[PDB]
């Protein structure tokens, strides 16, 4: 744990799809119930609806904490600094992103090719991300308990890696970053 | 411009009959009478005043566009196309010299633009209307959409001015819907073997 | 480029297997099996040459598109989205990983992407089908156009050239039908009372 | 003769792109779908209208169109600066001065409102007869010389196009006698 680095990590406006709402403070994520009018700038997902930190890893190994709640609907890990952020694309290690996390409720998944079906004996509400970036690792775990929940061993490690964070539905708890702390 | 644009009509709240009452997702509407009883309502220039009537919040300048309003079991109302500038406060004729192109079902009959001379011989009830629009053509068109025929076409208008689509009911907690543009899966999670039979 | 598209769709003769009979104006086919008995049929590379097949003439790069099939009392039909690159000859397979997006009625059953593995447990006989492109977003849709109701999405794909309207016809003497975009009174007289329930 | 004949051309830049023009000119037809035109200021971009090239500034002028047994087109003149760019009603008031035959045998001239006529005999043949200064034009079956319709007394503040429209795809073309 010690050897983890605590990560100070912000959302980056410019990068959110128009459907999201950045906090003032830039550390928690809401949907709108309707596209922003927004620029599309090139930084900016126009089609998935993700949001980056200001901040991508190079090197090192670093945590971060994600308050996810009782949301019923979530995704985050990591993705490259080049993913495609214009149109579909599949979000798969392969496309450059790995991330986890929860669709209609309580089904947990892998996004990997194919996806799978995680198996969490408790909902987490708070989820630590562990970074190493030199051995290619993203690990998820109960930031709580804290009991394991994935990892990846295939990050690349020639890319600058953002935090990435996804919603879908449109409900009261917010995604909400814990400050470095 | 050649396209036929399938328009996705949500309602504008704010061009409401204070009578109607609106859905969540602003695409269904009933009427609710005096269901302000005993109330003071605000003054809203938007609003239509003196009869039960609703605007989608889209407005149309130029081109080709339609949509489909579901009517079973409602059979007092009037759909269509207005200009945006129509008298909102006092009550007029719901016709073309007023700046309304309008299909009515009224004590039992269809009329054309709202006219007790526009007897439409119709041999079955409506469940599905489709409203279409051609701006440049001055055509606002009705289709029953049970087997896409033709029903009528206004006598050709210069519109001038932008135009809406127009909502009307004469009745009571009997709702009407107006079927949003068809999305696929736009917003959600396709699993790898696909979605099949998605409900909103 | 955030409008639906309702599609005009046209078959393009080119790519007509030999056994299709398109109607004149191309908006209908039936399968008449050695209809060009003792003939020498020109097999032109865009024609389909084993697969009971036929292309719509638009291609689509991007954008939303949607167009309706009547397909009732024809017991073996295909509808979809295809690549303008797909494999025209020999026994090509219909799925995605060969750029086919498709809802088929096979032997009494609804069955998505050609696949044995994925029946549809549909409760009624499809009559009208609605087949949804939305190219950004990799989605090919299909809905019941009875009541609008979302059937299938393909596994999301990276169509990544122009796509076209797909059709296939497993049987004989069944005709379907390609619901030509609403026009409204285009190209009518309308006279100063409307247009009253105009037929062709 | 109290009307110079008047040698009347089909100004292909005027014509809607559904229309097709002849080699020569002299006659108009319709397409199964749009050509793939300009949309340049002189051209009809919703109406099936095609003008003549030469417009009418003052005197006495008249043309015969052949319309077969067609069952629907309409001809006569209108103003120079008519509304081109999408529907128009064909009306006095808007600058158009025609008549014509829709659905086989129903005679209008398209007044505001519209006004059936009364034909004993069906025209293959119609004479249009344009006097400038009086402000009259007048139809004729030029075969019998029977009377069709006449506009009385109008004052034209523009010069005056002979036009011509078409609907349906038919075999019979509309032909402008030269
Ligand atoms: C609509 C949407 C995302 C869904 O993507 P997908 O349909 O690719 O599904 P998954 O990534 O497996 O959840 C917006 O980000
Ligand atoms: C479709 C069409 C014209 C019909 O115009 P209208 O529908 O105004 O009818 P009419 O009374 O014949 O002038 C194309 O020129």
């Amino acid at each position: 744990k010690a050897l983890f680095k605590p990560a100070d990590v912000i959302l980056d406006p410019k990068t959110a799809n128009p459907i999201l709402l950045v906090s003032e403070d830039q550390r928690s994520v809401q949907r709108a119930k309707e596209p922003q009018d927004l620029p599309d700038n090139p930084e900016r997902f126009n089609w998935h609806y993700c949001v980056l930190g200001c901040e991508s890893f190079i090197s090192g190994r670093h945590y971060w904490e994600v308050e996810v709640g009782d949301r019923k609907e979530w995704h985050i890990g990591v993705c490259s600094k080049n993913v495609q952020r214009k149109g579909w694309v599949k979000m798969t290690p392969e496309n450059g992103f790995w991330t986890m996390g929860l669709t209609d409720g309580n089904k947990y998944r892998t996004l990997t090719e194919p996806r799978t079906n995680l198996k969490l004996p408790k909902p987490p509400k708070k989820v630590g991300v562990f970074l190493d970036y030199e051995t290619g690792d993203i690990s998820f775990y109960n930031a709580v308990d804290g009991s394991h929940i994935h990892t990846f061993l295939d990050v690349s490690f020639s890319e600058a890696l953002y935090p990435v964070f996804r919603i879908l539905t449109l409900e009261p708890t917010a995604l909400t970053i814990c400050p470095a702390l | 411009r050649t396209f036929l644009h399938a328009v996705d009509v949500v309602l504008d709240p704010d061009t409401a009959h204070p009578d109607l009452f609106l859905s969540e997702d602003r695409r269904s509407v009933r009427r609710c009478p005096f269901r302000h009883l005993g109330e003071s309502v605000p003054d809203n220039p938007e609003r239509f005043d003196s009869q039960p009537c609703v605007l989608g919040r889209e407005s149309f300048a130029s081109g080709k566009h339609y949509w489909e309003v579901e009517v079973e079991n409602v059979i007092e109302w009037t759909v269509g196309v207005c200009r945006d500038s129509v008298e909102r406060k006092g009550e007029v004729l719901l016709i073309p010299q007023n700046g309304f192109w309008t299909l009515e079902m009224h004590k039992g009959q269809y009329r054309a633009v709202s006219s007790p001379d526009r007897i439409l011989p119709l041999k079955e009830s409506l469940c599905r209307v489709g409203v279409f629009l051609d701006y440049e053509a001055g055509d606002v068109s009705f289709y029953n959409m049970r087997d896409r025929s033709h029903i009528y076409t206004c006598p050709r208008s210069a519109f001038s001015v932008p135009v809406r689509p127009f909502f009307r009911l004469g009745c009571e907690d009997s709702p009407i819907f107006i079927c949003p543009a068809l999305t696929g899966a736009n917003g959600v999670t396709v699993p790898e073997e696909g979605l099949t039979l998605h409900r909103v």
